[PDB]
Order: C-alpha cells, then structure tokens, then sequence
C-alpha cells in the first residue's frame, strides 16, 4: 500500500508536520490499549508507532520498560498484539501504522513469517531497533517482499556513506534521532541538525520524523521549523498512562488533551 | 564494513542500535592497530607479568586422581591478581580505552570478578569506573561489592528482570548507548557485538598459550582434553584458542545445569536453547516459544546467563568443541573435593569444569587421559553461599 506516501503528500499540502505517538500495545491491558489508541487517533495522531512488548528492550528507558512490564502483567503476547493491530486497521483504513520491534521478536520463528504477519494485519512499516543497516539485508528483503517499509535510523552521529545507505534501503519514513541514549521524556534532545535533514533530502530519503525526548508542543513546532516532516513522542504519552492506571477515564481525557496540543503545534 | 570478520559461521554480528556502530568500528580499528603495535604488546605484557602475576602455575593434582589412569592438571587462574581470569582482558581493554582517549569505563558483573577486575584496572590506569550488578548477585557475591567500592568504582544494583548478570549486561549497554563519547564499555565476556568476542579471546589467549608450554614441559605432549566452564565464554575461549589447530586436543566446555536441565532452571543455552538475537549478537539463547528471553539460573552467579559467546556456538556446530552441563550438586561436590584433597578453594564457576573432569575420570577410571581444567577463579567469594547450603543440607 502507500499509506505513508499518502500521509506525507497530504500534510505537505496542508503545510503541516506529522505528530506520531508511540505506545506499547497491550499497556495496561488489551481493551484499555485499544481505547487509548482510538483516543490518540481521535485527538489527531497522523500516524502511529506501536511497540510489541519485549522481555529486554535495550533501546528503551524506564518509562517504556515499565510499559512493557505492564503488558506482560496483562498476559500480552506478540500474538495478541497482532490481534490488536488487525482490529486497529479495521477501524482506521488509511492511518500509517509502524511497529517498533526488537530483533529477536522478528527473528524468533522466522523473519519471513514475521513480515507476512505484518502484511496480513495491515501494518505499513517495521523499525527493528537493534538491527543496524550493516545487518539489515534479510530484514529489508522480507519487509519489501511483504509490502512492508523497513525503517532505518539516522543518528546525529551519521556519516555520508550511512546517509546514502539509509536513503537507498529505507522506505516510508526516515528516523531522525534527537540524541544518543535510550527513549525517555526527561532527557531532552537537540534541535534537528539541519545538516542531516538537508543531506537526507538531497539523497531523496523518505521524509524524516524526529524522535527521542520529545514531550512538549514547543519541541514539535521546533522539529517542523527545522525541516523535519514530523515528530514522535513515546515516554511523554506513556507517563500519562502510568499515572492514571486507577483512573482509565481520566487517563483517556488526559491523553486526548495532550495529543491534541502536540498535534496543534505541528501546524505550520 | 569491518576490518575483521564479525561472524563465526552463522553466529555473532553487530546487532546494536545504529547509534553504536561508530563506537564498535572505532574499537575494532583501535584493537587491530594495537595488535600490531610492539609498544602496546610490551605494555600489556608488563602489566600481566608484574602487576597481575602471570604466568600462572599449572598444578598437578596429587590426590584426587589416585587409583585411576587420569592425570589432572589445574591451570591456576585463581592465583591471578583479583582472584580470577577476568583480570587478563580488563588490563588489555583498559589500555585500549587509553589509546582511544577515553576517560571513563562502564562494566557489567555477575560473580563480581569482572567488576573487581574493571575497578582495579581503572584505579591503576587513571580511569573513572562504574559497574552494573544484579541485585541478587549484590547479595550472593557480596565480598566483591565491597572490594569494588574500596577501589573507587561506583557499583549500581540492577533490580530489573532476574536481577542477575543478564540484567547487568542490559543496563551497561543502555548506559553506553548514551555515554560512548567519553566512556569505553569494558564488556567482561566473549559475547556481545563484534568486536568484543574477538578482543576478549585475544586478550585471554595467554591462558591456553601458557598451558601448552607448561604441559609440554611437564609431560612432553599435549593434553587429551582441556576443560573449562562456560558462561559467556571468556575463560573457556582463553584456554581453547591456542589449541584449536591442535586437532588431537579435545575442547570441552561446561555450562551450568542448575537444578537440572529438565527443570528449565539452568544456564545452558548452547545445548538447551535456540538461536536468537540479543545483547548485540546472534547466538543460542534461552527463550520462550514466543522469543522472549528466558531467565537463566545457576548456583554460581558468574554462569547465570541465558546466552553464550558466538565462537563457542560455532566451535560446537562444526564439532571442534564439545559442550556438556554440570548441576549445582555436581559443582558443590567438586568444590568440596578440591578443598579437602588439594587444599585449593575453587570458584563455584570453575567447580563446574572440575566436576566434569571428575566425571570423566570416575566413569572410565582405567581410561588413560591427560586432562587440564581451567581453574578460572578462587572461591573466597563463594564460601558464605556454600556454607549456607551445606548447613541447610545437614
Ligand atoms: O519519546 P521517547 O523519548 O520515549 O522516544 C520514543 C521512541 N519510540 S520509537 O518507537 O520511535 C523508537 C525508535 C527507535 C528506537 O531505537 C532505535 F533508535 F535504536 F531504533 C527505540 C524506539
Ligand atoms: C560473571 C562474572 N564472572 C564469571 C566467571 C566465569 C564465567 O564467565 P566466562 O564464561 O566469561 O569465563 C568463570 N569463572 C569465574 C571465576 C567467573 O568469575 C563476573 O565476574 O562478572
Ligand atoms: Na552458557
């Protein structure tokens, strides 16, 4: 399908950036998670990044580690995440859906079968966080065979040859890291270096979404001002879940209010 | 692109976030340079000899093989400064850190011998050091925690997951991924992303080199087999490496069987896991049907790890090395036997290797065999654990 391409062309016309929340599927249970996700979309999410719970999430900080642990405490498996993704797609036919995966969950019982499953449920992209471009051949091949975009990462660390590989191998969107470290809202990243955004554009890479440490509307506006196509916020959204576990109604209300404020700031 | 092969057959690789690839490439380049630099080699050899106390003895057992056709030697890594083989490759990696201009060290530890090693090397060589340790291991290996702090290292308890070595490794890598500009990650086993399995092997290979010279001197022939415990794989690959091309020499690696393989409470992924991708490498690991990483178990903290280094997975695959397991109770008997009959108190990790050699002898007592066990560490750290068991045992 062409969901990312369609989204970006539409935002471009509207003079808008994308606002993309992340949550962990199944946090804090299957039913409430589905409600959170519909809430995120109703509140103006342009795309989704959705994490599958993983036992040892080495690119994640404590907030998202505890989101993983909540889902496991609800008994959430990858199979149940796939059930959720199918239901989410059925409700929302055009929103681009990206997964945040760790390699072992993709490799577990077959790389090909993993991407085939993503295609079946209507996922658009997969970002495997611990597979660098150097190791990515079997992943990108399987992704493309099943009409899934493989997402690659552009660090602030990025040299030229990496820029070119990322532009060639990646599809859908290019990920722009805000900073080194792991996910977390209490570690604020830097302004998107306008060097990389320029070079990415030069090499006709998929449009960039900046991620890590984005937790405020001011940071979303800033990413767009910097030439990025959009911004991803995970820990900030997850902390609203964490704090409202005994108040699932207030949880949703707060999610709605925050997402709306973040999306409003993406309008240029 | 890399200078050296990151894989051993199908195992190994560099499965880290893209952010970390420059750090790995820089480390590999520094290591390749250092390996060909006579000054680096002289500095490393000087520290090993005059600070760490190499070469270590090879001790013939006087008493435990009586009445059999086994001749058993113990490679005395328990006599190395710090009390275990971990000291060797820390001194090399600390010198690499310096060559690269890094001023801080990160390390993980289970038994606390790598943490002790990292802190002592950091004190000697003027580096600021921080050590991750699972909260469970903080407790069962507590002599080591005190040691680390006295040497000016920060020791950080990890409460996540099993609160053991795998959890310490996770936090160490989380940390490095934010701190690599100024910190070298001093990984303490022959596992993790390339180039660590290779560097750790090369910085431990004097174990086997010495063993070979010593056994030729004393016996006039190579061993029938060399036997080493396997957690992540450093002491074992250090003993094995110089013998790999000596096809007559058996290479036997011993994983922890814990309460027994059938219980699922063990640390023997090479033989009783399946291939996965975790901690920057493709390797056998203990995992759920769905590919969540399983928590391991061993009486010994150093072996309590649900993966294994990729070179061991490769040597097993081609049949060059054989891997077996030993249970907590087998390891405890070997511990007691060595204390009582040779006056050496072995680490509970090393006791697994000894227990397998004792089985090789006892099962076939008229088989002529010349064996070396890598006595990877001393068991001072374990005396409270063994006491508490042997008491509650009656
Ligand atoms: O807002 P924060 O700080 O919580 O960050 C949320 C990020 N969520 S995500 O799925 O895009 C994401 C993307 C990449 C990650 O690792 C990698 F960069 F190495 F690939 C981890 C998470
Ligand atoms: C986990 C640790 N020690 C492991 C260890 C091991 C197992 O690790 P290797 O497989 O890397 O040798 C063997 N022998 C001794 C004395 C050990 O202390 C550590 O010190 O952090
Ligand atoms: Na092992």
């Amino acid at each position: 399908m062409e969901r990312y391409e369609n989204l970006f062309a539409q935002l471009n016309d509207r003079r808008e950036g994308a606002f993309v929340p992340f949550v962990t599927l199944g946090d804090p249970g299957i039913e409430q998670s589905l409600k959170i996700i519909d809430t995120l979309i109703d509140a103006g999410a342009d795309a989704l990044e959705l994490g599958v719970p993983f036992s040892d999430p080495l690119a994640d900080g404590p907030t998202i580690q505890n989101a993983n642990l909540r889902a496991f405490a609800a008994g959430v498996t990858p199979a149940q995440c796939f059930e959720m993704l199918a239901l989410i797609r059925e409700k929302h036919p055009t929103i681009p859906i990206g997964l945040l995966m760790y390699a072992n969950l993709v490799f577990n019982n077959g790389i090909d079968a993993f991407y085939a499953r993503c295609e079946q449920v209507g996922v658009d992209s997969v970002l495997v966080a611990d597979v660098p471009v150097e190791e990515s051949a079997p992943f990108r091949q399987a992704a493309l065979r099943h009409n899934i975009a493989p997402i690659f990462i552009c660090p602030p660390n990025a040299d030229d040859d990496l820029l070119r590989q990322v532009a060639s191998y990646g599809r859908g969107y290019t990920y722009l890291l805000s900073r080194s470290g792991v996910t977390g809202a209490e570690n604020r990243g830097a302004l998107p270096l306008h060097h990389l955004i320029e070079k990415l554009k030069e090499y006709h890479a998929a449009p960039a979404l900046q991620g890590f440490g984005i937790s405020s509307p001011e940071q979303v506006s800033a990413a767009v001002r910097a030439g990025a196509a959009g911004a991803i916020s995970g820990s900030a959204i997850v902390k609203i879940i964490e704090k409202n576990l005994a108040s699932p109604k207030q949880m949703l209300a707060e999610l709605r209010s925050f997402v709306s404020a973040m999306k409003a700031a993406s309008r240029a | 692109t890399t200078l050296l092969n990151p894989y051993f057959g199908e195992f190994g690789g560099m499965y880290v976030p893209q952010i970390l690839m420059p750090a790995l490439n820089q480390l590999e380049e520094a290591f390749v340079s250092a390996q060909k630099d006579p000054e680096f080699q002289a500095q490393f050899a000087d520290l090993l000899k005059n600070y760490a106390g190499r070469p270590t003895a090879l001790t013939k057992c006087q008493n435990i093989t009586a009445g059999t056709r086994t001749t058993l030697y113990l490679k005395r890594e328990d006599l190395l400064h710090g009390g275990a083989h971990k000291t060797n490759q820390v001194l090399g990696q600390a010198l690499l850190a310096k060559r690269m201009g890094k001023s801080e060290i990160i390390a993980e530890t289970g038994a606390g011998q790598h943490g002790v090693a990292s802190a002592l090397a950091s004190a000697l060589l003027g580096l600021k050091c921080r050590i991750y340790m699972g909260a469970k291991d903080v407790e069962r290996q507590s002599p080591n925690v005190f040691r680390m702090r006295l040497m000016g290292a920060e020791v950080i308890p990890v409460h996540s997951g099993s609160a053991t070595l795998k959890d310490a490794c996770n936090e160490a890598l989380r940390d490095w991924s934010g701190s690599y500009e100024t910190a070298h990650y001093m990984l303490g086993t022959a596992a993790g992303p390339h180039p660590y399995p290779t560097i750790v092997r090369e910085f431990q290979r004097m174990i086997g080199e010495e063993t070979k010279a010593q056994i030729l001197d004393k016996e006039g022939r190579l061993p029938d087999a060399v036997i080493a415990c396997v957690g992540g794989g450093s002491n074992a690959i250090g003993m094995f490496a110089d013998f790999i091309n000596d096809t007559s020499v058996g290479l036997i690696g011993v994983e922890p069987g814990g309460h027994g393989i059938e219980t699922g409470e063990h640390g023997a992924p090479l033989k009783h896991g399946r291939v996965g991708i975790y901690f920057g490498m493709k390797a056998p690991m203990m995992q759920t049907a769905d590919g969540q990483i399983e928590e391991s178990y061993s009486i010994s903290a150093g072996l309590d790890f649900p993966s294994v280094g990729p070179q061991h997975a490769y040597l097993n695959s081609i049949g060059r090395a054989d891997y077996v397991s030993i249970t907590d109770d087998e390891a405890l008997e070997a511990f007691k036997t060595l204390c009582r009959h040779e006056g050496i108190i072995p680490a509970l990790e090393s006791s697994h290797a000894l227990a397998h050699a004792l089985k090789m002898m006892r099962e076939q007592p008229e088989k002529e065999q010349l064996l070396v066990v890598n006595l990877s560490g001393r068991g001072d750290k374990d005396i409270f654990t063994v006491h508490d068991i042997l008491k509650a045992r009656g």
